[PDB]
RNA sequence: UUGGCGGUACUUUAUAUCCAUCUAGAGGAGCCUGUUCUAUAAUCGAUAAACCCCGCUCUACCUCACCAUCUCUUGCUAAUUCAGCCUAUAUACCGCCAUCUUCAGCAAACCCUAAAAAGGUAUUAAAGUAAGCAAAAGAAUCAAACAUAAAAACGUUAGGUCAAGGUGUAGCCAAUGAAAUGGGAAGAAAUGGGCUACAUUUUCUUAUAAAAGAACAUUACUAUACCCUUUAUGAAACUAAAGGACUAAGGAGGAUUUAGU
């Protein structure tokens, strides 16, 4: 039996995101990619540089918005401009917010000596696609 | 706005030089990217930012590219189980003619500024000039 | 650089504008081992003198 | 112990406010596209969230969509019975009171023709509604018994003599067969500089492709990439393959062909031409023989190709050797 | 090509309804944060250098990497003394150059001269940072002053300016005095602080004063030293004290700037206007006229930061308009600030509010009400978020309009921009729209809103341990409800004047009584009688006698309504 | 190495090793923990103060600026977080009252509560359950070899004359629970009292192979029965 | 203390002939409170619809083209032709073109996302002439066809040159350039040794 | 911290050999001819050996830049099959899907 | 009563499949490679179906985890009586899979039974019902279909992997940790898989696979072994390729067994 990425079933009870219901195979079928660079288009070059600061800009967003993100979060590069557009929940307060933008945006515009901009969409509370 | 608007917008200034323009008989601009969809709406965007400034332009569609490549499924053992992936590039051409230089640099200022993510760009301008003047006649 | 990641999120958590759920899942286990008796001899004073 | 989302149910206020809104999002998308709000159109709609929304995903159910709420919101069922709690239709406490309202109806007709006592061919090439087109009519879910009763039904009054309410009622539940032109597309006759007529047609066998060029006079001269057909195939097999065509419709020695093949091997070279052959000299023969070929397998492309090798295995088909035990 | 996005708040404001600025305090808060930050990331990186110091970025960006500031030169020589100047350190560039001295080294001038700006300019201070002032007459700048061996105009150029910047005038003065004995020259920008220096000193007699500050101005052509606009700015603002008597002067001065050559910026005028339209003004009959002026001479102009008050201008002209009435010069001079890039010298924080405030509070008074919504809706709240006094005007108009359909329209919006629970705001609300009687319709949607204004109340009420219902907005709810198919709710508010021990008004008894005989409800009749009585209202006896007329009354009911008309 | 540190929902995953071989194998145990509980955003171990993030912003009109605890402040800070975590923790430790049944370890004898209310807001608090039998019963099968199911006779009345039973099974002791309480609110028999406080006469009658032998007795005379009788 | 309360969108207060370029000046991501739009995507679950934009994941995926409406598009190219200049008239043909100005010289850019600009087929460059065009007696033809080799291509009688040698462009072009002034001016200069072909 | 030691020895072995690389270049040249003499040629064949181990490029082993494995690693991302896997199987591999064909 | 089993009958069965039918193989020779065995100072894991060119899309040094010898003791990191551990347990687990399997079920909420351990179907219908997962549908192999891939629930085998990484418990901390140098050998052995040959539908040469000229049984066919030279990679040839001769066995393979619609 295939065990990646497949969040398997309970008793009904388990709510889960449209990401996560969907196992690999719908890929490219009927969910895209949460990160577009052009480092794996044929004929370009630096696919490990941008994947290995993918992983890492993962784990900074988690560790700085500690409970506050809804759902994986979505990388977008264009030109040097790096973008990250994450589904954060409304528990932090307001100003907490604009605290930690300026904080990881000058922080990992330093690191990776790239303009970094971080755009916030606030849900209320995670949205379950199925109960499963 | 409804009643509030600039009045004299501030323009940046275009100075003209007295150096001679290049002059791009070809200018093939081929984007790639993994989505055709995101080529298409590039597509619309750029062949009619072209009609608008006064552009000859003519698009085609490169065959596309698929990459695959196989892997072990198991983290131990098990060698007759696989598990492949592959990588897909779609191409748009984009070949305009006859511009100038400062046609083609305002022209790829626009459009490149406005790649989608995940798209790349390959310009490949064409320059006709006039023979050097030492070859223009034979000295021995 | 694993030197760089693994040094600036530490120095990031101590000063609070980092969490790392797998360090303070380590340090609550080692306390907890601690208390038991089974923590860390001191360098020189091992079981084998 | 059930917790989990129950069916959220849109009531008419819900499905009239997801109306308003959809009709204010018009005005918004005609405004965004420079276009008239007063013309635009769902046709509109769909080209403009495609270029504004670009999804390359390859199933289209999961690509952004502005559609009305019509179409995306499933017909809610109507409550079935009123304020007081009396059903609004008397066959209610069946549990399918749609399927056993129309057979009640059906049953009764039967009766009227057999008591009140032609050919029964009104309608050709129709068939019987399949289960799922019977039950959006009937806006309720069957069973494969419950279907094939009611056929039976529908078979005994068409047996019967049947008035014209009859014929219009079984035609109701006839859907007619779109049976698919199985026959050539003839292919135009353009004229050359010589002014000679000549058709051309493609051809693909394996991955060979070719593109014939027939011509209506000419004494048997085939020309492959601009060599004769007998040095370019050396091998008999591949000339007999074509010669097919031509001796077929006893049409040797009238035409003289112009092929180009690129692509494949010796064998998959001749087939391609000769189905490339087979269907350019179609302008030139009558319909009877075009069918004549087609039923002899000259108009047919082959589909038969080489298949992917699988991993795991030593080939399409063949399997790694099961080790001794 | 893009203009503004009249439904949007500012651009640094980030685009979410969670995270958009409700009131100004969060507008201001909201910034701090953010760049509170962006100063947590920069120390970080300032501090911990070495994670910061691969660069991946081709072109390389100086301006993304670490900055460092503490002096790396370690020897003592006079190299290592210009670094110190360079990094601006002013306490240990002290004790290099004296270490200097001490070993006798020599140093240049010029780079003796480097040592004084940094302690002049900053006064002997360390320059003013964030991590985890007069002039001093024992200071580290007049001793390195006098045991510089060999002196030179700049350096005594440089002593006078960080006298009057630091609040040292009088000694300033003296210091130029010694200038001209060693036959030196000056340059404008030491002319500049010497004039500022006399006007900030008070002098008995203003025409000697006057004289004074002319003096240096023609010691400035003797010495071949050409004015700039500081330096007329500066006499300006000087004037601004004497706002009768520096008219005439202010004028010519002016005059003089164009035939010299320099060009009048904003902040010029800008002090121009403070000296013909003073605040505290106590004749207003007759205004001066020269704004008008001052505007036809700017019209259609762009404008370039030039100096440090032009920032200033585009808020005083607006106030003299309010002040003026007149709303032709308002829009004279929003248009100007519309022109090429002009919107750049409206002000800051404290000035970009009080401009549009003032703005629009002028059109709301003097400017149709179809008008007036077309810049309500274009300014708030994409420029700024008013404050509730804004929306009291707003109000106000529509009611001088008769157009009161919108009141609940305007509350709506308030609830936005925070002022929710504004007792103020909330009782403008609820007055105008029961005033007066209105159509079935209307006084419907009047009832929504007062509804809406109650829930306000009654939520404030429940969260408080300690609640005052105010009594002018329970009569003008309870009438509207009345008025527009809730009186069964109206009802029970009639109960609330007793809980929160408020006298109910003559006008309101009598209208539930109204209401009470189209119903035919003699009970309801007689619950209008039970407050009356509470309240010792001397109407309520008066209104029992009604109630007997007005309805036939069932042998219970007059023992009962007996019991009330004797209570 | 940071790259090599995994979520805490994974590290709990494995840790507690719920999922396995084991827990069908019958295999006190491990408890879960969140460790984010009692942390506040912004504060660190090194006790740095940084302004909008774990401090005011604006402290008496002043813009603060960042600062950092003193080693005797932030050992306070410290141990406080402490003393929290000793209070949250005691919580867990509390174990509150139930009422036993006939045996303190039998479910037999124990009140479960009302019925849930009906299709139509149809409560029933009213009547009270109380539990009769708890049976494990087993069930071979070729999947899972033996396989359990537990078994629940209840009873339910309102104390006024109306009473009914049921019998609920389930994998689950609760889910037993909920089928035997809801289903015997549709059994109810109406048993007749004389004067409310005894059977009308004697009753003598064998069911299957029980015998059971009523007697009617004066007022004061108690419940003198099987103590399942006597429920 | 309580939570705090979102506003409501500011869809609902934009008007529907509104100047949405100004809406969405830049690129940006999609933005339910911003894009005025009930669009809906997701594969819908049985008896369900496609998710809403709010909170949906895929439409943030997505690379839109909001900000690149047609009206956006004309407004700004109109603005960007004061920058173009016109191209030659006499120059209507490619065969006119090969007339007055015969050397052709190809070069490449590329564009990419990272924080590196740096691509290593920038520098090659491309000469291609055609012989025609050069002034070469019935001699130097035939020197310089058997000097070049297989750059000449007899079907199409072009020389084409290509230079990646050095590292930047301005030198790997003006390389080129210096190889056709060679080969000319060698083509045309005859060496004793030849006497002997 | 690296991964393991044994990524930390690889990593000093690349750093090495990138201080020896113009000599090691300049050294081996005179050995990869036939022009200069063989008294010159056995000399060099011993100046180039006489350089430390780590110097020699032949001894870099390409793992996995995450897990530190030396076998299963893909060149164009530096990820073993297992970490890969896991990446392209989430989603989060820019354009990587699996191959259905 | 339920499951399981039956050298218990009955009916229907497998679709490259249990037998039969068809084609090329395996089992014999020569080698290549895995494993066991023997054996070495000298890894580990897999090892019936579901191990045996398996983890390895890969071991001359490195890789490396092994053996021998010498050496280091706050010993990668911002801080830490701490760093580090390929140390034991896959019978504590996560992760990622195998097998049944392209099998058709699984589990939740109910309802019914002269009591229920459990069971619940009949279509000319007799107590079953209505949602979820799987199958199906859809998508992919760029018209169409078919086909192939992919997908395949709950469970079964305490199946595989503490050595991808991580981790519970126990253990080492001047050593079970870190580093350097040199080694990690072989077989009158058995066995699995592959490769090549045994030739005439063949061998060599030109050609292009058409045709032609020669060869054709003692070395004619026939060595990817051994040995001898040269080249490529590397610091190191112990590796790989290309020639050279030397050439041995093999003459289509016993039972038996593999794959293919
Ligand atoms: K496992
Ligand atoms: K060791
Ligand atoms: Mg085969
Ligand atoms: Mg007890
Ligand atoms: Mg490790
Ligand atoms: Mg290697
Ligand atoms: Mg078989
Ligand atoms: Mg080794
Ligand atoms: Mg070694
Ligand atoms: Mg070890
Ligand atoms: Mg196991
Ligand atoms: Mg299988
Ligand atoms: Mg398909
Ligand atoms: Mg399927
Ligand atoms: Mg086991
Ligand atoms: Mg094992
Ligand atoms: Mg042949
Ligand atoms: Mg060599």
């Amino acid at each position: 039996k295939n065990r990646a990425a497949r969040v398997r079933v309970a008793k009904g009870n388990k709510p889960v995101s449209y990401e996560e219901a969907h196992a690999p195979h719908y890929i490219a079928h009927r969910k895209g990619w949460l990160s577009l660079h052009t480092g794996n288009l044929d004929g370009e070059d630096h696919a490990a540089e941008r994947t290995l600061e993918d992983v890492f800009l993962r784990k900074f967003m988690m560790g700085t918005f500690p409970g506050c993100l809804a759902d994986q979060i979505v990388l977008k590069r264009r030109a040097n401009q790096v973008d990250i557009c994450a589904l954060v929940l409304r528990q932090l307060p307001a100003h907490k917010f604009y605290f930690l933008v300026g904080y990881s945006e000058t922080l990992l515009s330093h690191f990776y000596k790239c303009p970094v901009r971080l755009h916030l969409q606030t849900v209320p509370s995670k949205v379950v696609y199925k109960y499963i | 706005l409804h009643v509030d608007v600039p009045k004299d917008v501030t323009r940046p200034t275009i100075t003209t030089s007295d150096e001679p323009d290049t002059l791009y008989k070809r200018l093939s601009i081929l984007v790639k990217a993994h989505d055709r969809a995101v080529l298409d709406s590039y597509e619309y965007f750029a062949v009619l930012a072209a009609k608008e400034l006064g552009i000859s332009i003519k698009v085609h569609e490169p065959p596309r590219k698929i990459e695959r490549f196989t892997l072990l499924k198991s983290v131990h053992i098990f060698k007759k189980h696989r598990v492949q992936y592959e990588m897909r590039t779609l191409y748009r051409c984009l070949e305009l003619k006859h511009l100038t230089g400062s046609t083609a640099s305002v022209y790829l200022e626009y459009i490149q500024r406005n790649l989608p993510e995940g798209v790349a760009m390959e310009v490949t301008k064409t320059q006709i000039q006039q023979l050097p003047e030492h070859i223009k006649e034979p000295m021995w | 650089n694993h030197n760089t990641y693994f040094a600036l999120m530490g120095n990031l958590r101590f000063l609070g504008l980092y969490r790392d759920e797998h360090q303070d899942f380590k340090d609550e286990q080692r306390r907890l081992k601690k208390l038991r008796g089974k923590g860390k001899p001191r360098k020189g004073e091992g079981k084998r003198a | 112990n059930v917790q989990a989302s129950r069916q959220e149910s849109y009531t008419e206020d819900f499905i009239k406010k997801q109306i308003e809104e959809f009709n204010i999002g018009k005005r918004h998308l005609a405004n965004m596209m420079g276009e008239d709000p007063e013309t635009f159109a769902e046709e509109d709609i769909d080209r403009a969230i495609a270029y504004l929304f670009p999804s390359g995903l390859f199933e289209k159910r999961a690509r952004p969509m502005m559609k009305h709420p019509e179409h995306i919101f499933p017909k809610q069922r109507a409550t079935q019975w009123g304020e007081d709690g009396r059903p609004f239709h008397f066959l209610f406490y069946t549990g399918k009171q749609s399927y056993y309202s129309l057979m009640h109806d059906v049953y009764g007709k039967v009766m009227q023709l057999e008591k009140h006592r032609a050919e029964s061919r009104d309608l050709i090439g129709s068939r019987w509604l399949i289960k799922e087109e019977l039950e959006e009519m009937l806006v309720e879910k069957l069973s494969d018994e419950d279907y094939a009763q009611f056929i039976r039904l529908l078979e005994k009054l068409l047996t019967l003599p049947c008035g014209p309410a009859e014929e219009e009622f079984v035609q109701r539940f006839r859907r007619s067969v779109t049976i698919q032109s199985k026959k050539q597309l003839i292919e135009p006759v353009q004229y050359d500089e010589q002014g000679m007529a000549f058709s051309t047609s493609e051809g693909r066998r394996k991955s060979a492709t070719a593109q014939a060029v027939v011509y209506e006079h000419g004494s048997g001269k085939i020309h492959v990439n601009g060599v004769d057909y007998l040095i370019y195939f050396p091998i008999t097999q591949d000339r007999e393959q074509l010669m097919f065509p031509f001796h077929f419709l006893d049409r040797l020695e009238r035409h003289d062909v112009t092929c180009t093949v690129s692509g494949g091997g010796r064998s998959a070279q001749a087939g391609a031409i000769r189905l490339a052959m087979a269907r350019a000299l179609c302008s030139f023969v009558t319909e009877d023989e075009v069918e004549w070929m087609r039923q002899a397998g000259l108009l047919t492309p082959d589909p038969r190709i080489r298949e992917r090798k699988k991993p795991g295995q030593e080939g399409a088909r063949r399997k790694f050797t099961w080790k001794k035990r | 090509t893009v203009n503004r996005d009249p439904t949007a708040a500012p651009y640094v404001f980030h685009d979410d309804p969670y995270l958009i600025p409700t009131s100004a305090l969060e507008s201001r808060s909201f910034l701090l944060a953010k760049k509170s930050g962006e100063t947590a990331a920069k120390f970080i990186i300032n501090s911990y250098p070495k994670y910061f110091q691969k660069d991946i970025a081709e072109p390389h960006i100086p301006c993304l990497m670490p900055e460092y500031f503490e002096p790396q030169i370690e020897d003592v020589s006079e190299a290592a003394l210009e670094e110190r100047i360079r990094l601006r350190k002013v306490r240990a560039s002290v004790d290099m150059f004296d270490q200097l001295l001490q070993a006798g080294t020599t140093v240049s001038l010029e780079t003796t001269n480097s040592l004084l700006d940094l302690l002049c300019y900053y006064g002997d201070q360390e320059p003013p940072a964030d991590y985890p002032g007069p002039w001093k007459a024992q200071n580290n700048a007049e001793r390195i002053f006098a045991l510089m061996p060999e002196k030179n105009a700049r350096s005594y150029c440089t002593m006078i300016r960080g006298m009057v910047k630091h609040r040292a005038y009088a000694q300033a003065l003296n210091v130029y005095t010694e200038l001209l004995n060693n036959r030196l020259s000056a340059d404008v920008y030491t002319f500049n602080a010497l004039i500022e220096a006399k006007t900030f000193i008070l002098n008995e007699k203003f025409e000697e004063k006057w004289n004074d500050i002319l003096d240096l101005l023609k010691h400035m052509v003797a010495q071949k030293v050409k004015p700039n606009l500081q330096t007329f700015n500066t006499i300006l603002k000087g004037l601004r004290k004497c706002y009768s008597l520096g008219r005439i002067p202010a004028l010519q001065i002016l005059r003089e700037m164009k035939h010299i050559g320099i060009e009048p910026s904003l902040a010029t005028y800008h002090h121009i206007i403070h000296l013909f339209y003073p605040r505290d003004l106590s004749a207003i009959k007759m205004p001066s006229l020269i704004i008008y002026d001052i505007m036809n001479e700017l019209e259609g102009r762009t404008f370039s930061p030039q100096d440090l008050d032009d920032g200033r201008f585009f808020q005083l002209a607006m106030s003299v308009c309010s002040s003026l009435r007149d709303l032709e010069l308002a829009y004279q001079v929003h248009r100007l600030l519309n022109t090429g890039d002009n919107r750049k010298l409206v002000g800051h924080d404290p000035l970009r509010k009080v401009y549009y405030s003032k703005f629009f509070s002028l059109i709301c008074s003097l400017e149709q009400i179809d008008v007036t919504l077309k810049w309500y809706k274009d300014l708030i709240p994409s420029v700024f978020l008013p404050h509730y006094q804004i929306f009291i005007g707003l109000l106000q108009a529509l009611d001088v309009a008769n157009r009161l359909e919108l009141v609940p329209q305007i509350w709506k919006d308030s609830k936005e921009y925070s002022h929710t629970f504004r007792d103020a705001l909330r009782e403008e609300v609820l007055m105008l729209m029961a005033r007066d009687k209105h159509p079935p319709e209307l006084q419907v949607a009047f009832a929504d809103c007062a509804a809406d204004i109650k829930s306000t109340y009654e939520d404030q009420s429940a969260r408080q341990p300690a609640f005052d219902w105010p009594a002018n907005p329970l009569q003008y709810i309870a009438v509207l409800f009345l008025r527009g198919g809730r009186s069964q709710e109206a009802w029970k508010m009639l109960e609330l004047f007793k809980k929160h021990k408020k006298i109910p008004r003559n006008e309101l008894l009598e209208e539930f009584m109204d209401t009470a005989k189209a119903s035919g409800s003699t009970a309801l009749a007689i619950e209008v009688v039970k407050l009356a009585s509470a309240f010792s209202l001397p109407i309520g006896e008066s209104l029992a006698q009604r109630v007997v007329m007005d309805f036939t009354v069932d042998p219970e009911q007059k023992e009962a309504l007996g019991n009330l008309t004797e209570l | 190495s940071f790259f090599t540190k995994l979520t805490a929902e994974e590290l709990w995953k494995g840790a507690l090793a719920e999922t396995g071989a084991g827990a069908r194998k019958g295999r006190k145990k491990k408890k879960r923990k969140d460790l984010n509980r009692g942390q506040i955003i912004g504060e660190g171990r090194s006790g740095f103060l940084w302004p909008g993030l774990n401090v005011p912003l604006i402290k008496s009109g002043v813009v603060q600026n960042i600062g950092q605890r003193s080693k005797e402040e932030q050992q306070k800070v410290e141990a406080t977080m402490v003393e929290q975590r000793e209070e949250w923790d005691r919580k867990r430790k509390i174990k509150v009252k139930r009422e036993r049944g006939w045996s303190g370890n039998t479910w037999g004898g124990v009140s479960i509560g009302p019925p849930d209310p009906g299709p139509n807001g149809e409560t029933y608090e009213d009547f009270d359950t109380r539990i009769l039998e708890v049976r494990n019963v087993f069930n071979m099968t070729a999947k899972e070899g033996r396989k359990k199911s537990v078994r629940v006779l209840v009873a339910v009345g309102n104390g006024n004359g109306a009473a009914g039973f049921a019998i609920g099974k389930a994998a689950d002791r609760g889910d037993a629970f909920r089928k035997a309480k809801n289903r015997a609110i549709h059994y109810l028999h109406y048993i007749e009292r004389y004067e409310g406080h005894t059977i009308f006469h004697d009753i003598s009658l064998r069911f299957k192979r029980t015998q059971i032998r009523m007697k009617k007795q004066p007022r004061g005379y108690g419940l003198r029965c099987h103590r399942a009788i006597i429920t | 203390p309580m939570r705090r309360k979102a506003l409501p969108p500011r869809t609902e207060k934009m008007d529907t002939d509104q100047d949405w370029p100004s809406v969405y000046p830049t690129a940006a991501p999609f933005k339910p409170s911003a894009v005025p739009l009930p669009v809906r995507m997701g594969y819908p679950v049985k008896k369900g619809v496609p998710m809403a934009k709010e909170g949906n994941l895929e439409l943030l995926k997505i690379p839109n083209f909001l900000h690149l409406t047609p009206v956006a598009i004309k407004r700004h190219c109109a603005a960007l032709k004061d920058f173009c200049t016109e191209w030659p008239a006499a120059l209507d043909s490619d065969e006119k073109c090969e007339e007055h100005f015969p050397v052709e010289i190809d070069t490449a850019d590329y564009v990419s996302s990272g924080p590196s600009i740096r691509n290593p087929k920038a520098r090659a460059v491309t000469l291609r002439v055609k012989l025609s065009s050069l002034n070469l007696d019935n001699h130097a033809k035939k020197k310089l066809i058997k000097l070049v080799g297989e750059r000449y291509c007899k079907a199409t009688d072009v020389l084409t040159i290509t230079t990646d040698r050095c590292p930047l462009k301005r030198q790997n072009y003006d390389y080129a350039v210096y190889l056709l002034t060679v080969l000319y001016h060698e083509s045309w200069k005859t060496e004793d040794w030849e006497n002997s072909k | 911290y690296y991964v393991d030691w044994r990524m930390l020895r690889d990593l000093k072995r690349r750093k090495m050999a990138y201080e020896y690389a113009d000599e090691r270049l300049r050294i081996n040249s005179l050995r990869k001819n036939t022009i200069l003499p063989k008294d010159l040629q056995e000399m060099a064949g011993d100046e180039i050996a006489a350089l430390p181990r780590d110097s020699c490029p032949v001894r870099i082993r390409n793992r996995c830049v995450m897990t530190s494995r030396p076998r299963g690693v893909k060149r164009r991302w530096r990820l073993s099959r297992i970490v890969f896997r896991h990446l392209a199987d989430h989603g989060l591999l820019s354009g990587v899907q699996r191959a259905i064909w």
